[PDB]
């Protein structure tokens, strides 16, 4: 009965007048189709995490602009329409509207918690700030 | 073979048996729901989505935790563990029945000091590891690795932490001490007894080979008394009719009972967590029969669903939560967006294509051509192009409905007519006509003034309106007005533009304000048994940017009382008068007045479908499927034209509202519209607007209930809902505890202080939140996503709300009521035992003293007594800060300290320091204090507060020194970390002994000497050394006799013998039977 | 500091920071400083998950050249320009043809 994890933590009866199988009847929505297009609906939403810590206290993902990411982003999201659509370019772009929208920021693993860059990450700024004070035996 | 209940068909008799348990039927667990329609034969399972080689079953998408889980073993979480063995002769030895001889068992350790411990889970049978255990070895072992694990990553030492964070480590600590005894107890079977000390008693058996090893440490009663010893005379004095089962259900089950309460070893704390989680868990206990009443509501009528089932008391389904937890989850997820298009894309593009899947409706561009037949009809043809066959747009503009407040829907830059456009152009007409045709199905709150500036542009040269500055011009391009402050006063005061002057733009104007399209709203979902996220809405309601009305085939074509129609009706109308007298269209050479009307009358005229399909069963599909979404709709209101309230700010809120703090406006404000935008083909909305059409022969009964079958039997509804309150749930108890060690105005009781820590900053306290973030999705095997979006950018919160403002200003706050939350209530419960209980957890109050203590005397120095300790009451006691500053003596004289009131002293006498002054000069003060601590007449009192210990035990009856062992730590602290400290204990004899000198440096300044149990248990009394007996206090139901069996001085002191109650559920998967209505 | 070697900055720039073990001269120095005066003590984060727009640090510098780069700062500051008055000016240049 034991049940295994997910993840990784710390470590005379006569046949009665009504049955039959015969399957006369077949719906006109399509079941397979129905049931596809819902296995497709039904995921869950993706997890948008950098610019958090891990454990060291280091922040996750790449080190570009905040903007940049943004559009990027975007225009990824452009090419995975397309994709799903299945034609060479989307109809429905998400980039390049006619929304003038320079001001919009995209999370990032550019800047930390505090409000910094982090062109050092935190674990070597803390290693480095408690170095510059260590002290040796005299002889 | 037929199960009688929900009529399926089965084929051998145990599957019989092992299907009528779903229903609730017993005899003589792999499917999650179980599906069946009555009208075909084609049920419909549902199975977790991990496991292998699944044979046609669908799958479980969700992310479910893992709630209920069960428990066989002891529920106690503190073991008791020899420290020094020891063996001594005994005048009873054994039992005796006719021929046999019975060992003697002891339900404790018979060594000469024995002490309990932390092991939590040391004994118990579970089906599903949680894994996050505090596991504690023995206190001559070194435990300092449980208190250096969250902020040491760099460190100076390997067996060192850091002084700093020893509240956050206790705090994390606590929290996985409650997230692990998160189980339920199990109903494992019983036994009699007849032993002449526990006689006609049920004793529980655990699971397992053997079950009579374990009746000795469950039941200390039941060992007589044959010698004379501690153990001995406590069993003399413990009572006995508390033992085996106390009472149990009146609700057999077989010949078995329902619950059960026992008699037997475990603690109070733990038993008490556990009753607290069984009671969560109850309170949101559902019902089979609520749960076809919610189906039965959220299919629209289309279906009735029943789910038949027996009378049980013992089900057990927590499915029911409040509203607050749906907001709250409802923010997170709008947070987790965070302007990344790629986690919008996805949903909207599957909500399209299901929508495709389920709607009646076709789009066949071939009616166009049928219609149809410099030739303006060719003209029209040429730019709709029907041969184009992706319609993708219109699908995606429907789904853009339910998502008002994170993506806003506008029409593309390229659909509007090129460099403005000119009414002299049939090229620009048409690009008009498309445009106009196109614009009222987006959620762009400025489509009504993208449409008039559009004509308005290409009017330019043949009609003036009034401009409100000096900077702006008639011919600004329509694209441009993305924001309610662009608005033209000439637009919105109709009177303004004058009919004698503007006459084709008053009537474009007047025709925009009185004929487009109202919005409504339509109700969905069940809010009684599934409650509601809508944040800024009614809980029950689902707006929609068009009037809906009921549905029915048999209606005309040709019906003017329609919005869409009207508006088509419209636009051709008005487009018909701008041509009529070819007023504007100089240099046409031929007259095109005929043939321009022909085509206009043709469009006007079209038998198309849509606008009766987006009037009636548009709705209805929304509202089927809005209840079953994974990220359910977020919306904001529609306002027709009425401009100040327009929303234009979507923000996310974190500290209270009585406290003013860094203005941190979240990433949702950042967009120049409300929502993220997203692009539309004009063209694609209106030919798909415009050719539509039915199957001949749609019965619209048949239809929905065959399309509603298949995708409700893949429903995660109830995943969801549990993922839910387990996110609020995790909200709570982060607050509650970032609460402790930081700054915050969220004031929860504060019960440890005395554990010393630093005021956290931002990302401090994030990686703090982090690692409780991780630590409660290891214990609830989830992996995809909780509480990742509050740890970005000062997690030091208090509560979530969010909100957004109209054009005046005005501005709509929502802040969803937390309720309780039975896991910060558990973490506060276990922290406030921890004050009174720190020993026992490896931690000692208070400060040591640093002094040489020689002398034959055996008196523990985990209890010192009042001559050895001083304070600052303390006459002649030198209290020192940081300016501590060292000045050697010359030509004879004495160093001396700084001390704070700014004198000198010399290396003599009774000081005070905080471990700080240590810390910093370690490699200075030790070079400089050693000899005279060593051999002088030098006594530090070094304050701490709170610190980790190791003993040493040694031999009474011979020399000891523990200068090897203070010098060691002495020298290994470091301004970054300090090792556990380390004392020199005697070891206790129930005989005499010689006495040999011993000399001590460290000892404590207060009791600490809590965990010891007892000293030589299997002896008659302790002669030399520290004494205890078994403490009867914990043994109070027992030695206690006028004691309600339930009594528990829980804060205070833990009970080790306690009143357990036992389970025994049945959790069915979630069963219908889908019937079709007439 | 961004740099290779930036263990010797912390001592540099911190002078109240280290420990007065002793009685020489620096010590008797930084046995005098206030505590309070290191590091960052205001930031004005108006994004949240953003850089900090600026920050006012106590550190090792220079009273002229602080007035000098303050002085620039200001003259640059007076320059100043957003892209709502940029768009106006465009618009009134073109004279709505653009
Ligand atoms: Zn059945």
């Amino acid at each position: 009965k034991r049940i295994p994890r997910k993840t990784k933590g710390k470590s005379p009866a006569t046949a009665e007048p009504g049955t039959s199988n015969c399957e006369h009847y077949k719906a006109r929505p399509g079941i397979a189709s129905v049931q596809k297009a819902t296995e497709s609906a039904e995921l869950p939403m993706k997890n948008n995490d950098e610019g958090t810590p891990d454990k060291r206290g280091n922040t996750k993902g790449a080190l570009v602009n905040e903007h940049v990411e943004a559009r990027d982003e975007a225009d990824d999201a452009t090419k995975k329409q397309a994709k799903d659509t299945e034609k060479a370019k989307a109809q429905v772009t998400y980039s390049d509207t006619g929304i003038n929208n320079a001001n919009e920021l995209s999370r990032s693993g550019n800047v930390d918690n505090e409000g910094g860059s982090n062109q050092k990450p935190m674990s070597t700024r803390i290693a480095e700030a408690t170095s510059a004070i260590v002290s040796k035996h005299p002889a | 073979y037929q199960c009688h209940v929900c009529s399926a068909v089965l084929f051998s008799p145990l599957d019989l048996d092992a299907h009528v348990a779903s229903h609730g039927l017993h005899g003589n667990q792999r499917h999650i729901t179980e599906f069946i329609s009555s009208w075909q034969n084609h049920p419909i399972v549902q199975v977790s989505a991990d496991v292998e080689n699944r044979k046609t079953a669908q799958l479980l998408h969700a992310d479910t935790p893992r709630l209920v889980t069960w428990d066989a073993g002891l529920c106690t979480s503190f073991k008791i563990v020899p420290i020094v063995p020891a063996q001594v002769p005994q005048d009873v030895l054994a039992y005796t029945f006719f021929t046999s001889s019975y060992a003697i068992q002891s339900p404790f350790p018979e060594a000469a000091v024995s002490r309990i411990v932390v092991h939590t889970r040391w004994a118990s049978n579970v089906d599903f590891d949680r894994d996050s255990s505090v596991i504690m070895a023995p206190p001559t072992e070194n435990n300092i690795h449980l208190f250096k694990q969250l902020l040491n990553t760099e460190t100076l030492s390997v067996r060192g932490a850091n002084p700093l964070m020893f509240r956050a480590n206790v705090l994390h600590m606590l929290l996985e001490f409650v997230l692990d005894n998160l189980y339920l107890n199990r109903h494992t079977g019983f036994s009699q007894d007849h032993t002449p000390f526990t006689e006609g008693a049920n004793l529980r058996s655990l699971p397992g080979p053997d079950a009579e090893k374990w009746y000795s440490i469950m039941y200390p009663t039941r060992m007589g008394t044959p010698n004379v010893s501690k153990i001995c005379n406590f069993v003399a004095s413990c009572v006995r009719n508390r033992v085996g089962r106390f009472d149990r259900a009146q609700m057999m089950n077989g010949a078995m009972s329902e619950w059960v309460d026992v008699f037997e070893t475990s603690d109070a704390l733990t038993v008490s967590i556990r009753g607290r989680w069984m009671a969560r868990l109850a309170r949101m206990n559902i019902n089979p029969t609520e749960i076809e009443w919610a189906l039965t509501e959220c299919a629209q009528g289309y279906v009735t669903v029943t789910s038949p089932y027996a009378p049980s008391v013992n089900r057990l389904m927590p499915y029911r939560i409040s509203n607050a937890e749906r907001q709250i989850s409802q923010i997170i997820r709008v947070m987790n967006i965070g302007n990344n298009a790629t986690v919008i894309q996805p949903v909207l593009q599957d909500i399209s294509v299901l929508l495709q899947r389920i709607s009646p409706l076709q789009i066949d561009p071939t009616i166009i051509s049928n219609t149809m037949s410099l030739s303006p009809a060719s003209s029209i043809l040429g730019k709709l192009r029907p041969s184009n066959s992706d319609f993708s747009s219109f699908r995606v503009a429907l789904a853009g409905w339910l998502y008002n407040g994170v993506v806003t829907t506008v029409i593309d830059d390229s659909s509007y007519p090129k460099d403005g456009g000119s009414v002299t152009s049939l090229e620009n007409l048409w690009d008009f006509f498309i445009l106009a045709l196109a614009l009222p199905l987006t959620t762009d709150p400025c489509a009504p003034v993208k449409a008039f500036m559009t004509l308005a542009n290409m009017m330019v040269g043949f009609e003036t309106i009034p401009m409100d500055n000096q900077i702006y011009t008639q011919s600004r391009r329509a694209s441009a007005f993305s924001t309610p402050h662009t608005w033209p006063r000439c637009f919105m005061n109709i009177q303004l533009i004058s009919p004698i002057d503007a006459p084709i733009l008053r009537q474009w104007a007047e025709i925009i304000h009185r004929y487009w399209p109202n919005p409504s709203q339509i109700r969905y979902g069940t809010p009684n048994v599934f409650g509601s996220a809508n944040l800024f809405t009614p809980p029950e309601v689902l707006l929609l940017p068009i009037d809906h009305q009921p549905a029915n085939v048999t209606t005309p074509t040709l019906d003017f009382t329609n919005e869409l129609t009207n508006w088509r009706a419209r636009v051709c109308e008005l487009m018909k008068n701008l041509v009529d007298n070819q007023r504007y269209q100089p240099g046409w050479t031929q007259s095109l007045v005929s043939s321009m009307r022909g085509t206009l009358g043709k469009l006007k005229l079209i038998k198309s479908m849509t606008p009766m399909y987006l009037q009636q069963l548009a709705p209805v599909e929304l509202a089927v499927i809005a209840p079953m979404l994974p990220f359910p709709p977020f919306q904001v209101p529609y306002v027709r034209l009425d401009r100040d309230r327009v929303p234009t700010m979507v923000g996310v809120t974190r500290q209270s509202r009585d406290t003013i703090t860094q203005p941190a406006l979240s990433l949702s404000t950042t967009n120049t519209t409300v929502g993220v935008p997203l692009a539309l083909d004009a063209r694609a909305i209106t030919v798909a607007l415009l050719s539509g059409k039915y199957p001949p022969d749609l019965v619209t009964n048949v239809w929905y209930a065959d399309a509603i079958y298949p995708m409700y039997a893949d429903t995660e509804v109830f995943s969801n809902l549990q993922r839910d309150v387990i996110t609020c749930e995790a909200v709570q108890t982060l607050v509650t505890l970032v609460a402790q060690i930081s700054e915050t105005q969220y004031p929860v009781d504060r019960y440890l202080d005395w554990i010393p820590s630093l005021r956290a900053s931002a990302a401090t306290a994030a990686t703090f939140a982090e690692w409780v973030n991780t630590s409660m999705k290891t214990a609830f095997d989830l992996s995809d996503m909780l509480l990742e979006p509050l740890l970005s950018g000062d997690p030091r919160m208090t509560q979530l709300a969010i909100q957004y403002q109209q054009y005046n200003g005005r501005t709509f706050n929502v802040i969803p009521e937390m309720p309780g939350s039975v896991i910060a209530d558990c973490v506060q419960l276990t922290a406030e035992v921890f004050n009174h209980e720190y020993n026992l957890f490896g931690i000692a109050r208070g400060d040591i003293i640093i002094g040489r203590v020689q002398s034959t005397h055996l008196w523990s120095p985990l209890a010192p007594p009042p001559d050895l300790v001083f304070d600052r009451d303390t006459p002649g006691v030198h209290i020192f800060g940081r300016d501590c500053r060292i000045s050697f003596g010359m030509n004879g004289a004495a160093p001396m300290i700084r001390d704070e009131t700014g004198m000198m002293v010399p290396f003599e006498g009774n000081w005070i320091f905080p471990l700080a002054l240590w810390q910093m000069n370690t490699r200075y003060f030790n070079q400089q204090f050693d000899a005279w601590i060593k051999t002088g007449e030098l006594r530090i009192r070094i304050e701490m507060g709170a610190y980790p210990y190791m003993l040493h035990y040694y031999d009474p009856r011979q020399y000891a020194n523990a200068w090897n062992l203070t010098s060691a730590w002495l020298e290994e602290i470091t301004p970054t970390s300090i090792p556990s400290v380390p004392f020199m204990v005697p070891i206790s004899s129930d005989h005499d002994i010689s006495s040999a000198p011993a000399v001590q440096y460290i000892i404590s300044t207060e009791y600490n000497d809590r965990s010891l149990f007892c000293t030589n248990s299997s002896s008659p009394q302790t002669i030399a050394g520290p004494d205890k007996h078994i403490p009867v206090e914990r043994y109070n139901i027992l030695t206690n006799p006028d004691a309600p069996p339930t009594q528990i001085q829980l804060p205070e002191v833990v009970d080790l013998y306690n009143v357990v109650t036992r389970y025994a559920y049945e959790t069915p998967p979630i069963t219908a039977v889908v019937m079709g209505v007439p």
